[PDB]
């Protein structure tokens, strides 16, 4: 158990992270033609407006929450103590998770049972979406466990682990001592998504079109 | 690194533009190579399409990755004069999609054989070491023969090998020839102009062994019988470039943009030169989009409009204000001044035969063929026999020309047109009128079956002492049109508003076209022709030529052009466009295709009569000759079934026969020897006595039907085969969808020349062999399918009526999988046949019948009337009152060696055509050097015919169109007949010699040849009749001029001596079946028209996914919105169309442009794609020809009469089809009969 | 003032025979791949009709093109930058595959492999290229409405019938139909470029061809909605969009596009147009949409004007391009004769593929008619195709320029007929339309005779300029996979080097 503990929480996170980064770079340099969102909307517009919006708006809310929840150092401290952050995560994060899960399930039902989509899908699209649906569900299932420690003691452990990992401080797994198993699973599946990321459609995330908001409308390319 | 490049974000930003609206970037663009590398290819090869479209377009075939990937048009044709647009790029959508076939899912890769036939073939070979005897054991066993014939069109094809199929085919051929006769083996292939050598391949093999070569021009109804009738010419028309020289064009029943696509630009561009265009179509067709005026007469009533227009023209430009140009033209180039004898009737006279020199005392000084020389009066009241009449063509020389000279004194004379003002008296002549007859679907105008007109006449004292009244064709014509000339004729018009036989008012009732339009356009058309001296043209097509009375539609247009002197003048004339019938190097190709270099003659047959007979469509005939006779004809002299007229025509040498005799023609020589007399005399004696009979008399006795049929470059059973269900039943012996009862079941009148049996012989064909590159409907019903090379995988040549260029088909890559070119396929069959026939067939003697040929001295057969030797009305004289009886020696074991070498007859006899011959030794000497020669064997020392290129070079070297040396010798030969030099027409190109490899480099314009009537010149475009008008060469007609009067007995008695309006015939195919198999939905009868489609050329390309995607995804039928709504049919609904002949299934295309009353199923969507089961037949849905049936016309059977004499594809019965009516209804149950459990039901 | 050049195209609709050859050749070359089998870069539509995709001209429905806001500024009808990004998770205006058609194939092999003993004749049924499943029936295609295929009430939903009392056209005698072949307009103010969040779409500086970078495109599929001509097609397999590339591989060396050289009717003309890029926004944002046509003509520059010539040279336009512009058939038809007109100028994209309107048979009348100003030939007032329909299609509803083009074509005919039939000079019709004999004769040379060298006047795109053609000539095409193409920075993770480049630097300067 201690062996598996150090593997998944001290070793695996760096394997997943290395693969995520070098895999992204290598696919960007050698696979531009494969770098796309892979829209399937034209083949079947039914239910996509609701499903995709619920899923994306929901998962983006989760991303923002997770990002600032685990990466924001405790000193940045009096106004946002750990237990206040937890309440935010449970309610704001919970709401986003519900939106995400509903959208995700609708998208998965579509991918599996809509003839035109199922017929043109790749195995990776099914795998990656299935894992996201499961991860989101696991996420929501942690809420009743966090509710057992409204003082933020559990979150303090998870945030401690996350910050140790990203700052390359060994012994990260020790921060997780005593945390509920559900959180363990969530963390492992989450890191696994980073591992699979560069070999799936998730690479579209890197391409969020921020620069469009300030770009001149017309583009002309000179002789080159 | 593309990733690292992202950091050069700002550094790549150049200047902004348009005040911040734009940004210029300096970024990488290497990705653009992605599309550049797709365009890049290995090479381009010049090739064309062997399809019957008349396009004859040269393409660039792109090879990439060692495969054919796509094609784009060549644009390097020799440019036309500076004042004319050039031809490039030509092309069409069908052709642009051909590349799809090479590796498509419907490509034929290996030789295939019906499983049941293979099983028996191999079991038979195991008991019979000799394949001929193996075939016998199968075919002589009723149960075995039936087992594979009933499997036709029912799956079970299995992969075979060239060795296996070639042996079976050769064995079957030998057995058939040996036991029944060589003419029991036949081949069907059309339009050689699209791929000359490919056609020649099968025709050459068949001709060597004595098999019958089936015709196609008449069969497809592309042949306009009015052409031979009027000009003694199959078909000769101006090139599309010549349209640009016209200042007034009427597109009549010709959908130019859709059916003449690559040439359409000449039509759209000439408009910019000030040319006015008029479209005449019942529907708003594509052609209308391009014209200045759209006239929409009721379909099938066009002759009425043409008659009314001609009426106006004659009245205003010939009578009231005589046009100097028109008057002179008709005086010198028509038979109008010719004299016609009047026949005494009860109270009036009828127009009889034309006066002949032989009818007068001293025969007008003519001692040669006086009975074949027409007569007229000169301006000085003197009677004369002008030069040019057919009588001067043979037996003498120097007077067969159009010089206005006295055929006796050789002095100049001026012919008089009308007798009005010098007549001895006025006589009343009756004219037939049919405008009052017709079905309920067309408007009629009641007058009188016989219209009496006052004609100026003159009494003459004939040689036999008797006396007779005569009048000119001119006067007879004006009366026929209803022109009042001051004699106070009650049946003549007092004005254009007077409803009389043939006025604008009259035509308005019949056609529905406003009289003011008929008047305005007729006037503009004639006015233009007067101002320009004949530059008015009429482009006409199948819209008019596919009706039963196509001759009336055509003679109507033809008369308009003749009256305005448009025929023979660049920019004017009759522009008939249908199939690609113009194989320019004609006399170079004929010997190759029909093995005339080795044996003469071959066995040509007119297919309409052939199929009417063998597919037993005559057993269901509803049309009678009696109901077609003139009201002034002796009904008792024309009794019998329509087929009876054909049998009589055959025995009189008018039309060919096939099979020919009721006895194996290879056995007659032996019997003749034993009888102590030569074969010819023995045959004639046997025919008179009845010991030997024409096979046509007993087509179902078991020895008089074809047994082996080769089909290539044709989809006979899915495209051109009228009476589809009859072919399946009688030729194939499979299930069929015929709905009606035959003559016997109805207790009708049985023929008087043909035997009858209640249960007709079925499954007549023992072996059906089809060569194709795609599995067509015909392949689906064959016994053996042979994979042939596509047009992009073989060498050949192609020419067309549209332009004067000869170019090639070339192999871009060797044929894929196991495919072989048609030439190599037949060469291999010829090789196997040669070894398999040993011991069965050796040096045989064949007795071949040959009908009296047009353009041969024998065309002067029966001059004054029709005599039937079998009736004892005359002696049986082969070549005059019967067909020529020829002896042909065949060396069966040498078939292959002969096939692959140019025979000795070219050197021993020579070459020729169209009535002339020449020496071609120099050409054979050249060919020996180009093709090399046989080292030994039967053909030792003869030029080789090993490859398709060797064959192409033979064609090019022998033909006058492609060899200036031959061209001069050809024009020289003609000069002997006319007495006028014509060599000046080719002297300036006498050194020209077109070579196969040069045309691969650039298409080459051909040389002016006597084979045609137009010129290939750089100052004047090609225009038909140009040589007749400018070189004074006679048209090959009785009078030597454009013949307005058809005086042959049959023509007179069937009411067509002069053009007259004839309403669409009643096929009676609907009333007996409508409502008999109701599915609950309303049914309605509609006219079934089959104009040619936009998503294919016939059935070719019909299965091509590109064409199917741009079309409607499969078989569809066009209906008017009114008819569709009446029937409860929505756009794209499944519908069923049917009648007594069969049924078809398809989806509806509902449109406003289709007039109520008619339906259009574009011609050829065939039977292999997207067709559900039929609710009528309970079988797979049929095709457009499942609802048609062959019905011949007697006037098309006429022979032995100058211009009305036989010629392969020159004359014969035609496959008309537009008069057909069908029952239409929405389908209910949509069952696919495939066991997929995926059927539908259309509610209500 | 910034001069740029582009090879524009003019299609003479009066000569179009609606054959679709242009569509087939393009398809064979560029779009026969799975993913774009349903895409027809060049497609021909019969009018009246709704087209491909269905009702593409309905911008209220599809949201294509630009709008001019109250403040005078331009904005994609799709929404501004933020509005557009807000629709990225699911483009609400996106055309579905059904708006085009479900691509199909047939089971031809059943004809070959049907087993012995089949109860009925085997047949090839349709199958979907999207699902591979049997299709009970084909219900749509890219050219379903060809030649008025469909009930008038359905075809007449045609956007161009707006503001027209169309009832009379449902009558048989008043029937009319025309052809509208179309491809990408390679606009001066393309809405696609402006609506792509990744900036993968761009207009090439040297020849104005608009392309979708297949490396950079991220499959946001917003551009498809942005294009008012719906000429961008999503490749459902690659997940990226593709469009007519104006056959740049051929244009680059001076060859005509495939659809141009293969046009059977000889209606397509290719010629250079010099334009002031700095005036694009000003022209496209003119207040009245009926002024867009002229505003664009104002952006085109006179190639024979030494002021323009010197500016062009200063701005980098190659000498051969300027020379080509001086004999451009497109310039003559659009600027001099005023025969060619833009397609839907109201979308505000400043389209570069223009059209000469078609003539048509005279309309139905109570009588056969009388001689008019053009004698036996038609007067513009008698043509059966309603001019308002053509104006809705080409001039934002203004009939004036359409009438002028049609009248001039007819005038040329009248003048040529007097010459070739009567053998006389009659400039009456020409004078009435403001044409000289010289102009009428040149019009005739280009439109009627239309020699190949006159239809296509395409200069080289000069790929040697600002680049290194020598090493490229020696090594292009060896696609072994060096992994160094597509980036300017030389560093690459696989430690390779470009096959078509020189890496050993000269040390002798
Ligand atoms: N794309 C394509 N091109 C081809 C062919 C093809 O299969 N596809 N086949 C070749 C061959 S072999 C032939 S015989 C011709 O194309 C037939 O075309 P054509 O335009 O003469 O006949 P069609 O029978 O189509 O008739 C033309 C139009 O005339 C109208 N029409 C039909 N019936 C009538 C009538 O009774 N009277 C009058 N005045 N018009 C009538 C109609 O608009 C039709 O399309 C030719 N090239
Ligand atoms: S099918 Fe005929 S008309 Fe069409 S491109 Fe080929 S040769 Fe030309
Ligand atoms: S090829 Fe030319 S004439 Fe034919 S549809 Fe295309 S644009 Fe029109
Ligand atoms: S929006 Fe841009 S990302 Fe691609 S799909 Fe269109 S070019
Ligand atoms: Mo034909």
């Amino acid at each position: 158990m201690q062996f598996l503990n150090m593997f998944f929480f001290d070793i695996y996170p760096y394997i997943a992270g290395a693969v995520f980064l070098i895999g992204s770079w290598l696919r960007y340099d050698y696979g531009q033609y494969t770098w796309r969102a892979a829209s399937s909307q034209m083949l079947d517009r039914k239910g996509m407006n609701l499903a995709s919006n619920l899923f994306h708006i929901g998962i983006l809310g989760i991303f923002v929450g997770h990002f600032f929840g685990m990466l924001t150092p405790h000193w940045m401290e009096a106004w946002l103590p750990i237990e206040v952050k937890q309440k935010m995560a449970m309610f704001a994060g919970g709401a986003s998770g519900v939106l995400c899960l509903i959208g995700g399930v609708l998208l998965l039902k579509r991918r599996l049972f809509s003839p035109r989509v199922r017929a043109t899908t790749t195995g990776a699209d099914i795998l990656i979406l299935s894992l996201l649906v499961i991860q989101c569900a696991l996420g929501l299932l942690t809420i009743p466990f966090s509710a057992q420690h409204m003082d933020g003691s559990e979150m303090m452990k998870l945030v401690g682990w996350a910050q140790s990992v990203v700052t390359f401080h060994g012994g990260a797994s020790q921060h997780l001592d005593g945390v509920a198993f559900i959180f363990r699973l969530h963390l492992v599946l989450g890191m696994t998504l980073f591992l699979l990321f560069p070999f799936s459609r998730l690479i579209h995330i890197w391409s969020v079109p921020v620069e469009y908001l300030t770009r001149k409308y017309q583009l002309v390319r000179a002789r080159h | 690194s593309k990733f690292l490049d992202r950091f050069r974000y700002f550094k790549q930003k150049g200047e902004t533009f348009a005040d911040g609206h734009g940004q210029l970037l300096n970024t990488n663009r290497d990705w653009e190579d992605g599309y550049r590398q797709r365009w890049q290819h290995d090479k381009i090869v010049r090739s064309t399409h062997g399809v019957n479209c008349t396009g004859s377009c040269s393409w660039k075939i792109y090879v990439k990755n060692g495969l054919v990937t796509w094609e784009t048009q060549q644009t390097d044709y020799p440019r036309t004069r500076p004042d004319l647009p050039n031809h490039e790029p030509r092309g069409c959508p069908r052709g642009a999609s051909y590349s799809w076939y090479l590796y498509s899912a419907n490509r034929l890769k290996y030789p295939m054989m019906r499983k049941r036939l293979m099983k028996m073939w191999r079991e038979a070979k195991a008991l019979h070491s000799d394949p001929v005897e193996a075939w016998a054991s199968i075919i002589e066993d009723a149960d075995k023969a039936k087992s594979f014939k009933q499997a036709r069109g029912r799956g079970g094809f299995v992969r075979s090998s060239w060795q296996e199929v070639n042996e079976l085919i050769a064995a079957s051929n030998v057995y058939t020839i040996k036991n029944y006769g060589p003419d029991r083996v036949a081949g069907f292939s059309p339009i050689p102009a699209m791929s000359m050598v490919s056609y020649a391949s099968g025709a050459r093999y068949l001709s060597l062994i004595g098999g019958t070569c089936l015709s196609f021009y008449d069969w497809y109804c592309d042949l306009p019988p009015a052409s031979p009738q009027t000009w003694g010419e199959q078909t000769d028309v101006p090139e599309s470039a010549d349209w640009y020289n016209s200042s007034y064009i009427i597109a009549w029943g010709s959908n130019v943009p859709q059916t003449r696509t690559p040439d359409a630009h000449f039509f759209t561009e000439v408009r910019y030169k000030g040319t006015k265009t008029v479209a005449v179509t019942p529907d708003y067709a594509e052609i209308a989009k391009l014209c200045d005026l759209w006239l929409a007469p009721k379909q099938g009533t066009d002759a009425a409009m043409a008659l009314a227009m001609g009426h106006v023209m004659l009245r205003e430009f010939h009578l009231d204000n005589p046009s100097q140009y028109f008057t002179d033209y008709v005086r010198r180039y028509t038979d109008m001044p010719m004299l016609v004898m009047l026949e005494e009737r009860d109270g009036y006279y009828a127009a009889g035969r034309m006066l002949r020199a032989a009818d007068l005392v001293d025969a007008l000084g003519q001692e040669n063929n006086p009975e074949w020389k027409t007569v007229a009066f000169n301006t000085n009241g003197e009677m004369v026999a002008p030069n040019g009449s057919i009588g001067f063509r043979w037996g003498e020389k120097g007077k067969w020309n159009l010089e206005q000279r006295d055929g006796k004194t050789g002095e100049e004379t001026e012919l008089q047109l009308s007798l009005l003002g010098s007549q001895d008296e006025i006589a009343e002549v009756g004219f037939p009128y049919f405008g009052g007859d017709g079905t309920e679907h067309f408007n009629k105008v009641e007058l009188e079956n016989v219209l009496l007109h006052k004609l100026p006449v003159k009494r003459l004292q004939l040689a036999d002492g008797s006396t007779a009244l005569v009048t000119t064709v001119y006067d007879l014509t004006l009366a026929n049109y209803g022109l009042e000339r001051g004699l106070n004729d009650v049946n003549c018009a007092t004005s254009y508003d007077d409803v009389k036989a043939y006025t604008p008012a009259w035509a308005e009732q019949i056609t529905g076209v406003s009289r003011s339009q008929i008047i305005r356009i007729a006037r503009e058309f004639a006015d233009n022709a007067d101002k320009t001296h004949g530059r008015s043209m009429i482009i006409v097509g199948a819209g008019l030529n596919h009706w039963y009375h196509l001759d009336m539609n055509y003679r109507g247009l033809i008369n308009m052009l003749i009256f305005c002197g448009c025929v023979g003048q660049s920019g004017g004339g009759w522009a008939h466009y249908v199939g690609q019938e113009k194989l320019r190097p004609q006399t170079g190709w004929q010997p190759l295709a029909f093995a005339l270099d080795w044996q003469r003659p071959a066995r040509h047959m007119n297919s309409t009569s052939y199929f009417y007979n063998h597919s037993s469509q005559w057993r269901y005939e509803t049309v009678t000759a009696e109901e077609l006779l003139s009201p002034m004809a002796d009904k008792s002299r024309y009794t019998g079934h329509l087929i009876d007229f054909n049998v009589r025509a055959e025995r009189m040498g008018w039309l060919p026969s096939a099979p020919q005799l009721g006895t194996n023609p290879l056995t007659i020589a032996g019997e003749a020897e034993k009888a102590g007399m030569n074969p010819v005399d023995y045959t004639v004696k046997s025919l008179k006595e009845g010991s030997i009979r024409f096979a046509a008399e007993q087509p179902e006795n078991g020895k008089n039907h074809p047994r082996n049929l080769f089909i290539w470059r044709s989809n006979l059973l899915g495209s051109s085969g009228k009476g589809h269900e009859f072919m399946l039943k009688y030729l194939l012996g499979t299930e069929h969808g015929i709905q009606g009862k035959d003559l016997g079941q109805q207790g009708g009148v049985k023929p008087e020349e043909v035997d009858w049996q209640d249960n007709g012989l079925e499954g007549k064909l023992d072996l059906v062999v089809t060569l194709d590159f795609r599995l067509s409907s015909t392949c689906l019903y064959s016994d053996i399918i042979l994979p042939t090379a596509t047009w992009y995988e073989k060498d050949d040549m192609n020419t067309s009526d549209m332009h004067p260029f000869i170019h090639p088909l070339s192999a871009a890559v060797d044929p894929a999988w196991e495919a072989k070119s048609d030439w190599e396929i037949y060469k291999a069959i010829a090789k196997k046949f040669s070894e398999v026939c040993v011991g069965h067939l050796g040096k045989e003697t064949d007795i071949v019948t040959l009908p009296i040929q047009h353009d041969s001295a024998a065309e002067l057969a029966q001059p004054l009337d029709v005599k039937d030797w079998k009736k004892g009305e005359c002696d049986l004289i082969p070549g005059k009152t019967a067909p020529h009886i020829m002896v042909v020696e065949r060396d069966y074991p040498a078939t292959y060696e002969r096939f692959t070498s140019i025979g000795p007859l070219m050197e021993k006899i020579g070459n020729g055509g169209k009535g002339i011959a020449w020496n071609t030794q120099s050409e054979m000497d050249l060919l020996r050097k180009l093709n090399y020669t046989k080292a030994e064997g039967p053909a030792k020392g003869q030029p080789m015919l090993n490859t398709a290129i060797d064959a192409a070079e033979m064609i090019l070297t022998l033909a006058p169109e492609t060899n200036g040396q031959v061209a001069v010798k050809a024009w020289a030969a003609l000069s002997e007949f006319t007495g006028r030099d014509h060599t000046h027409l080719a002297l300036n190109k006498e050194d020209e010699k077109i070579r196969f490899r040069d045309i691969q480099a650039q298409p080459r314009k051909i040389i002016s040849s006597p084979t045609w009537s137009g010129l290939e010149d750089e100052h004047v475009s090609y225009n038909a009749g140009y040589t007749n008008v400018h070189e004074l060469i006679p048209w090959r007609t009785l009078s030597g001029r454009q013949q307005l009067y058809q005086d042959h007995q049959w023509m007179r008695d069937f009411g067509e001596s002069l053009l007259v309006y004839r309403p669409p015939i009643d096929t009676r195919s609907v009333k007996e079946v409508i409502g008999q198999k109701s599915n609950g939905n309303q049914e309605k009868a509609l006219n079934f028209l089959t104009p040619h489609q936009k998503w294919g050329i016939h059935s070719t390309y019909s299965d091509n996914l590109l064409m199917l995607t741009l079309g409607r995804g499969g078989p569809v039928v066009w209906l008017s919105e009114a008819d569709a709504k009446d029937l409860g049919i929505a756009d794209n609904d499944w519908i069923e169309v049917f009648n007594s002949n069969g049924a078809l299934t398809a989806r509806a295309v509902v449109s406003q442009r289709v007039p109520a009353g008619m339906t259009m199923m574009y011609h050829a969507q065939e039977r292999i794609v997207n067709l559900p089961g039929s609710e009528i037949t309970q079988q797979r849905g049929g095709i457009h020809n499942s609802v048609t049936r062959i019905t011949p016309k007697p006037t098309h059977m006429i022979g032995g009469y100058a211009h009305l004499a036989y010629g392969f594809n020159y004359y014969g019965t035609v496959g008309s089809n537009r008069d057909e009516f069908v029952v239409v209804r929405k389908m209910k149950n949509i069952d696919w009969l495939d066991g997929e459990g995926n059927d539908q039901v259309q509610e209500s | 003032m910034k001069i740029r050049s582009q090879v524009g195209m003019v299609l003479n609709l009066d000569k179009c025979i609606g054959c679709h050859t242009c569509s087939v050749t393009c398809k064979n070359v560029w779009t026969s791949r799975e993913g774009v089998e349903y895409a027809w870069f060049n497609n021909v539509e019969t009018k009246p009709g709704q087209g491909f995709p269905t009702d593409w001209e309905n911008q209220e429905k599809y949201k294509g093109g630009w709008i001019r806001k109250i403040n005078g500024k331009l904005q994609p009808r799709m929404g501004n930058r933020a509005m557009l990004l807000g629709k990225i998770f699911a483009n609400p205006h996106l055309p579905g595959i059904d708006d085009y058609y479900e691509p199909f194939d047939f089971d031809y092999q059943n004809l070959h492999t049907a087993p012995e003993g089949s109860k009925s004749q085997p047949i090839a049924r349709p199958r979907s290229l999207i699902t591979g499943e049997r299709m009970a029936k084909i219900e749509k295609g890219p050219n379903w409405e060809d030649d008025l295929g469909g009930e008038f009430d359905k075809l007449a939903k045609d956007k161009n019938f707006d503001n027209i009392q169309k009832a009379m056209y449902s009558q048989f005698e008043n029937t009319f139909m025309m052809y509208l072949p179309r491809l990408c307009e390679h606009c001066l103010n393309p809405a696609c470029v402006a609506t792509c969040p990744s900036g993968a779409i761009y207009k090439r500086e040297e020849d104005g061809i608009v392309l979708i970078d297949q490396d950079k495109c991220r499959g946001w599929r917003m551009c498809i909605t942005g294009c008012p001509y719906k000429k961008i097609y999503f490749n459902w397999k690659s997940g990226k969009s593709e469009k007519c590339i104006f056959c740049y591989p051929r244009i680059e060396a001076g060859q005509p596009t495939v659809c141009s050289e293969t046009c059977v009717g000889r209606i397509r003309y290719l010629g250079v147009l010099l334009y002031d890029a700095d005036a694009i926004e000003r022209a496209a944002s003119t207040e009245n949409e009926k002024d867009l046509y002229q505003r664009q003509l104002d952006v085109f520059l006179d190639p024979n004007d030494p002021k323009v010539i010197e500016q062009a040279i200063k701005d980098g336009i190659p000498l051969s391009v300027i020379e080509a512009a001086q004999q451009s058939p497109v310039y003559k038809m659009a600027m001099e004769w005023k025969l060619a007109l833009p397609l839907h100028p109201e979308y505000r994209t400043l389209p570069m593929v223009w059209y000469v309107p078609p003539l048509s048979p005279i309309q139905s009348a109570a009588d056969a008619g009388e001689l008019g100003s053009n004698g036996i030939l038609p007067d513009v007032e008698s043509l059966r195709i309603p001019v308002q329909y053509l104006a809705n299609l080409l001039t934002a509803g203004d009939t004036k320029p359409v009438l002028r083009a049609l009248k001039r074509m007819l005038a040329m005919r009248h003048y040529k007929r007097a010459e070739t039939v009567d053998g006389k000079v009659d400039t009456r019709a020409l004078e009435e339309v403001g044409l000289t004999e010289a102009q009428a004769q040149e019009m005739y040379r280009y439109l009627a005779i239309a020699n190949y060298e006159d239809r296509f006047v395409v200069p080289s795109s000069h790929r040697e300029l600002a680049r290194e053609a020598f090493p490229e000539k020696n090594g292009c095409g060896f696609t072994f996979g060096d992994g160094c193409h597509g980036s300017d920075t030389k560093f690459n993770l696989f430690n390779s080097r470009r096959i078509d480049a020189i890496d050993v630097t000269s040390k002798t300067e």
